[PDB]
């Protein structure tokens, strides 16, 4: 039950559990959850130091840290046995040198579609992507839609969220551009055909979750994230060099965190403005952000004044 | 692997063998650290050198009492530190702001601004439990860099 | 030196502001007895002559103009 | 009466009864009350019309040097119908004597400041502006000392509560250290301490 | 003109005091510093406490003085309460009140000689300073911050010892002050580093309201140490130093002779202490003894009530000041008539001693300015008055 | 002597008549004030008390006794400002009676 | 009122002073927005300036407005120079604060009538 103002040091009733939560998306979401005040239970994988910058968001006693692998069961069960809701955002890009990378979007959402669901949770929310389709593209883009249906058997009502491409501060897609200081700046691939997708802004992403976390009645009715106005152009790549004026890796360097001349280069150039009959963002309001105002912030190059 | 994990018993040993601290003298907990610099409990040459420029630091120390006129200036210096950093705050007015705690203009905690790792209690910690806090910090470094990229 | 020269400059100041006036570029927009504004927004009308054509506005005459005729008239004796 | 009682003296109680008497005699324009403390102190209650010249009279003489401006303070007193109370304290160098100047005022009514009369009031006079809002007259540089840049409270009066409204916190929402409404972990439990039965006979009120 | 703010820089000294410099090429001619890094809410905070409970917040007002602060408080309270303190107690307040001056006048030279940049006189004297904190721990409660002086005189008696220790300590100290005489006085470069710097000697050196040294050592003979008594403090013999001209090097040479006075007074005070009691006997102010608060009936009711509320102070304003080892110490303690005091405004040095940095600085270099500051001996947290 | 003790002044130059002008400099300006305030009654009292012992006897050191200032060059400053004091006594009028009596209960301490 | 004013006399030395420094703010809003290296649009700053002046327009007494003049002028001393290190200027905008409900049915589900 709630009490008083939710400025800080309140209760607000809810008890969530956010896995992953070390990347760009999962950190910034929880930084709202420790503001209204709740028992945020965040288990991390293998990183005691990489959560140090996380702690000064929850006040005192509100956050807690645990260890878990994911291919084990009870480490994903012992933590979640006392909560109310649970979301998940776990996953990444290219296949590890040790992992399997296919079932990580299949059995790992199923590993928390285990007794976890049976224990008595509700409003379990997974993430999707707007472009994850069952078609033969790509090795990473498809095999995400396999988890969208084969794991949808479990949790018959979820409201699995479907975001478009996101832009914020430290993502990969927008920082894939302007990290291309090279002997040639080529677009993908010297063509202005499909560019671009829908870059929804990161405040709208974290605002959609907190409205849905006690909405109510948002289970099963899956939602889609609208982007900006409206599709986007080829001008974006020229918009980079115009205004820019042309975490547990290793001790020295990681040997392979590459630009990946593989199916990475096509997972973004496959836009797929999908079905507008999903409700999915404006009804889970209110999210309305342009691009031209937030572009000064993330871009940072040598001029810095003019 | 026995070959690769043998290496971080040098590197995670080397960082806990040479710490170059900054001190923020603000209140009466500054004076007692000077007696630790005085050669009774001689702070130098037990792994750790004396004062140093603000660029080249690893372990920052907040001592004393924070005011709202110093809350911007703390974060800016905290950004300029390099990556394997640690924050250790001595003094009972850096853990909840001692008393002065119900005052209109004192930062409540020195924890709602920076993330701090080791809490030494006390109006002045007597430069006797504070070397004990530093040997706690080198005891805290049992971490690993290998079997982090070698696992994931 | 043209007394018609300061007539064009004054009579696109007011509609360059996207506020109250609905294309009433007339010489008789008498500023809160005819035109209708805020007491503060009169001072913002005087502002756009420091950059357009250059002008000082030293004194209490900005509290005296009250019609776009007198704005031209106060630049009339300023110029010619 | 006994040991462990302070032995008072009458010599300093005599001359300080003597000296301050002919002060009101030679300026019956500004002086409205003079009183002698029972432990060799003097108050000269002055309506603040004569804020400059009476100091200027004590600035120099041949029978009263008094050129050591020690203490400018400020005391609020609610339920007086003129709240505040500016109180000086000055020292005779050649004579070893303390005397205070009690000048009342109100909030909006200004006070002619002592800037030409003394140059030790350079940082003291600004402090009352920052803490109360008592706008002194004709000071060359009025600014903000000993408070933070965004306050609107003038905190040392009584209506300003113990904590402010401005408990500060950090978030990584973008970069900023943002303000927020104030939230405590504990009440500051306020006690109740005034015992009854009136331990003091001498200061007994007019019983009405 | 370049507007550098050489201050917040944690360049040794005391990383604080952030100010501006509107320097005219090389000379400064305009200095307007900012203060308020520690305001702490002190004077508002005391308005909810009682007299005994508020007492350590006077102790933490300096960095250095532990018995010279709270000397300016109990003596500011005992006048209101018509009490003279008992005679054995007064010989201890002069003893520790003339031992804290052997802590400021060591720190006031070494820390000045560190901004300047000398290393070795910082370590050569604090290693001898350790022989003195063992006293503080042996008598009161802690390393430095001791709630030791009470309004009812001394808290408790100092134990067996501390008389063949202080006499052991003080008989081997003048050799250590003869070290720094060889280190700084006869040297030329440090003399060349400070001569004719900060020549402030006129009647605006007193119209600025300065307290001692950066007084009388520049001229005008006056002090609060033998024109105004405290306790048994006039019954000892000593002299007060005066320097020649009005610069820093003739306010430096006060402090060498000042430490050569505190050794005499300690060697004069030990010969004159009588045996006696500790507290004031009438026990409406002092608590009764521990062996008494477990036997009789009268002891507990004048024990159990004396900690729920405090004393009963009569109304009427008061004021006093004593010799802090860097200046006067004004306390204008407004009393109301209950266990909880009314307004408690303090005057500390540094209000005068640093507002007059404007006059003192100009016409000079930029490297002069850091050498100015360590001569007035300004400590922050103490400018919170 | 070459240093006057109190640093910041200079022995400049002659005693016994630099003073003797400046007392008589005040006494002529002293007559200008309308005589109803007792300011004249005490200020002319002490200057005639001073100048009688001032004029005119050796030595400088004897004039230090029975004239309770600092050194003799500083005794100039004891009355230097007093000349600047009494000439502004004509400008404002302290001999006028009291003005702005407080509203009948203000200087009572216990609230 | 047996009390002397500060600067103004009656309403006409007053209301010309609040108009006066408004231009000093008005050329300042584009001047500082590239100086303090923050990124919003500049028209939002000009809206917030007139936001502050218009709200206190319910005064029918002198020397209070004149008291706000001294408050209004002292704001420019830190503003024209650099005495507010990238935070105090951002303190004007209640940005990351959660919205107050201000609606009766909305207050009723959360809170013991705050
Ligand atoms: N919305 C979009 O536009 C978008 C774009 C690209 C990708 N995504 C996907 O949506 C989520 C956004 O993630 P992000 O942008 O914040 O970057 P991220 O670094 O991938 O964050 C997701 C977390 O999953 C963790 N993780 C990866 N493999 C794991 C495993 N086997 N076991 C446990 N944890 C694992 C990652 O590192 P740790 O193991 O150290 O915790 C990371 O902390 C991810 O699932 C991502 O694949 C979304
Ligand atoms: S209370 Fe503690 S932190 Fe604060 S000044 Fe005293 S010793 Fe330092």
């Amino acid at each position: 039950i709630p009490h008083g103002k939710g400025g800080r040091s309140s209760v607000s009733g809810i008890v969530a559990t956010v896995f992953g939560a070390t990347g760009f998306l999962g950190r910034y979401v929880v930084n709202h959850l420790g503001r209204m005040g709740s028992q945020v239970i965040v288990p991390h994988r293998c990183e005691p130091y990489d959560t140090m910058h996380l702690r000064p968001m929850g006040d005192l006693g509100q956050i807690i840290f645990m260890d878990w692998n994911g291919r084990d069961k009870d480490s994903i069960r012992r933590a979640v046995e006392h909560s109310s809701v649970v979301i998940n955002l776990v996953g990444r890009e290219w296949e590890t040198q040790n992992f399997d990378f296919e079932d990580v979007f299949v059995k790992i959402p199923q590993a928390i579609a285990q007794v976890s669901k049976e224990a008595g949770v509700e409003k379990f929310i997974h993430i999707s992507h707007l472009n994850a389709d069952i078609k033969s593209s790509s090795k990473y883009l498809r095999s995400k839609a396999v988890g969208e249906k084969e794991v949808r058997e479990t949790f018959p009502e979820a409201t699995i969220i479907k975001p478009a491409e996101i832009f914020g501060r430290e993502d990969r897609f927008l920082n894939y551009f302007a990290n291309i200081r090279w002997f040639g700046g080529v677009p993908l691939i010297s063509l202005g055909k499909k560019t671009v997708k829908q870059p929804v802004y990161i405040v709208d992403v974290t605002k959609g979750i907190i409205n849905a976390i006690k909405d109510p009645d948002a289970r099963g009715k899956t939602f889609a994230f609208v982007g900006p106005s409206r599709y986007l152009l080829f001008d974006l790549v020229q918009y980079v060099f115009a205004v820019a004026h042309r975490i547990g890796r290793l001790f020295e360097i990681s040997p392979f965190e590459p630009w990946t001349t593989r199916d990475k280069v096509e997972r973004i150039h496959t836009t797929d403005k999908i079905l507008p009959h999903l409700p999915g963002l404006e009804d889970l309001g209110v999210e309305a952000t342009p691009l031209e105002l937030k572009a000064i912030e993330v871009l940072r190059r040598h001029r810095t004044y003019r | 692997e026995y070959v690769v994990a043998k290496l971080d018993d040098l590197i995670n040993w080397a960082r806990r063998s040479s710490l170059w601290p900054m001190t923020f003298g603000l209140a009466c907990c500054a004076v007692e650290m000077m007696h630790m610099a005085a050669p009774r409990y001689d702070m130098d040459r037990f792994g750790v050198v004396f004062r140093a420029s603000p660029r080249q630091s690893d372990v920052m120390i907040v001592a004393g009492t924070l005011t709202n006129k110093m809350a911007p200036a703390l974060r800016k210096v905290y950004d300029q530190m390099p990556e394997p950093r640690y924050v250790v705050s001595m003094g009972s007015c850096a853990n909840g702001g001692g008393y002065y705690h119900y005052s209109y203009s004192v930062v409540r905690g020195c924890d709602r601004i920076v993330p701090v790792d080791i809490y030494v209690p006390g109006c002045p910690p007597t430069a006797e439990a504070l070397l004990y806090g530093i040997l706690q910090l080198q005891k805290k470094i049992k971490r690993e860099k290998r079997l982090r990229i070698w696992y994931r | 030196l043209t007394l018609e020269g300061i007539k064009d400059r004054v009579l696109y100041v007011l509609k360059l502001y996207d506020k109250i006036d609905p294309e009433k570029l007339s010489v008789n927009s008498h500023f809160m007895k005819d035109l209708g504004l805020d007491s503060l927004d009169q001072v913002e009308i005087i502002m756009a002559m420091e950059d357009e054509f250059g002008f000082e506005i030293p004194d209490i005459d900005a509290e005296k103009l009250m019609c776009p005729q007198e704005i031209v008239d106060y630049i009339a004796d300023k110029k010619d | 009466t006994r040991p462990t009682v302070r032995p008072r003296n009458d010599v300093a109680h005599k001359q300080l009864s003597a000296f301050g008497e002919y002060v009101a005699e030679i300026l019956p324009k500004y002086v409205q009350q003079v009183q002698v403390s029972c432990f060799n102190e003097l108050e000269i209650c002055i309506h603040p019309d004569g804020v400059i010249p009476v100091l200027t009279f004590l600035r120099d003489h041949s029978n009263a040097q008094f050129k050591s401006l020690a203490d400018l303070t400020a005391v609020d007193i609610p339920t007086r119908q003129n709240r505040f109370e500016i109180v000086y304290n000055l020292l005779s160098l050649r004579f070893n004597s303390r005397i205070r100047v009690k000048t009342y005022t109100d909030e909006l009514t200004p006070i002619e400041s002592s800037v030409p009369v003394y140059k030790a009031a350079n940082w003291y006079e600004r402090e009352i502006w920052d803490m109360f809002g008592v706008f002194f007259a004709n000071h060359p540089d009025l600014r903000r000392i000993l408070t933070d840049y965004g306050f609107e409270g003038h905190p040392f009066r009584k209506d300003f509560p113990l904590s402010g409204y401005v408990e500060l916190r950090y978030d990584d929402e973008v970069k900023r250290v943002v303000a927020e409404p104030v939230e405590l972990a504990q009440e500051f439990r306020k006690f109740d301490l005034n015992s009854p039965w009136e331990a003091f006979p001498a200061y007994r009120q007019p019983p009405e | 003109n370049l507007t550098l703010n050489f201050g917040p820089q944690h360049p040794a000294a005391h990383g604080v005091l952030r100010l501006v410099m509107e320097l005219s090429g090389e000379m400064v001619r305009k200095c307007d510093p900012h203060i308020g890094l520690l305001h702490r809410g002190t004077e508002k905070l005391i308005e909810y406490k009682t007299y005994l409970q508020a007492l350590p917040y006077f102790d933490r007002l300096d960095y250095v003085s532990m018995m010279c602060n709270e000397q300016a408080y109990s003596l500011a309270v005992e006048k209101l309460l018509n009490i003279q303190p008992p005679p054995r107690a007064q010989w201890i307040r002069v003893l520790f009140g003339e031992i804290t001056r052997l802590l400021n006048h060591i720190m006031a030279v070494t820390t000045h000689a560190l901004d300047i940049g000398a290393m070795t006189p910082f370590f050569w004297m604090f290693e001898e300073r350790e022989k003195m904190f063992e006293f503080y721990e042996r008598v009161s409660g802690a390393r430095m911050h001791a709630a030791y002086v009470r309004p009812g005189g001394v808290h408790q008696d100092l134990p067996l010892g501390l008389m063949d220790d202080i006499y052991e300590f003080s008989k081997n100290f003048s050799l250590r002050i003869d070290e720094l005489e060889e280190m700084l006085t006869n040297n030329r470069i440090w003399r060349n580093r400070t001569v004719d710097i900060g020549i402030v000697t006129a009647e605006d050196a007193l119209n600025y309201g300065f307290s001692g040294v950066m007084l009388r050592g520049s001229g005008i003979q006056w002090d609060l140490r033998k024109t105004q008594p405290y306790d048994v403090y006039d019954q000892v013999e000593f002299d007060v130093p005066i320097g020649s001209r009005g610069d820093c090097y003739d306010r430096y040479l006060c402090r060498v002779e000042e430490m050569r006075q505190s050794i005499r007074i300690i060697s004069q005070c030990l010969n004159k202490m009588p045996p006696g009691e500790i507290k004031v006997d009438d026990a409406k102010v002092s608590p009764p003894k521990r062996a008494e608060m477990k036997t009789s009936m009268e002891s507990l009711i004048h024990h159990f009530k004396l900690y729920t509320e405090g004393y009963q102070v009569p109304p009427g304003a008061t004021y006093t000041a004593i010799e802090a080892p860097k200046g006067e110490f004004g306390v204008y303690l407004v009393s109301d008539g209950s266990s909880r005091p009314y307004r408690c405004k303090i005057k500390a040095p540094g209000f005068a001693h640093l507002a007059g940095l404007d006059k003192m600085s100009k016409g000079h270099m930029l490297a002069d300015v850091v050498a100015i500051i360590g001569t007035q001996d300004i400590v922050f947290g103490e400018v919170d008055r | 002597k070459k240093t006057t003790g109190l640093v910041g002044l200079a022995v400049c130059e002659t005693p016994h008549e630099r003073l003797k002008i400046l007392y008589t400099k005040i006494l002529d300006v002293l007559g200008h004030i309308p005589k109803n305030a007792a300011y004249r009654k005490y200020t002319e009292q002490i200057t005639n008390e001073k100048l009688s012992m001032v004029k005119a006897e050796p030595d400088v050191k004897k004039l230090e006794e029975r004239l309770q200032g600092g050194q003799i060059e500083e005794v100039i400053l004891q009355a230097e400002n007093e000349l600047s004091l009494a000439r502004k006594m004509i400008q404002w009028k302290p001999w006028e009676p009291l003005v702005e009596e407080p509203p009948a209960s203000q200087w009572k301490w216990p609230i | 009122t047996s009390v002397k004013p500060i600067f103004s006399r009656d309403m006409n030395e007053a209301k010309r002073r609040v108009r006066e420094l408004y231009r000093a703010w008005y050329r300042e809003v584009p001047n500082t927005v590239h100086l303090f290296q923050l990124d919003i649009s500049v028209k939002q700053g000009r809206d917030k300036v007139r936001e502050m002046f218009k709200k206190n327009a319910h005064i029918t007494d002198p020397r209070v407005v004149d008291l706000l003049v001294i408050k209004g002028k002292m704001e420019l001393e830190e503003t024209i120079k650099v005495w507010k290190q990238r935070t105090h200027v951002m303190r004007f905008f209640h940005e990351t604060e959660a919205p107050r409900p201000k609606d009766f049915l909305s207050k009723f589900y959360v809170g013991h009538d705050p």
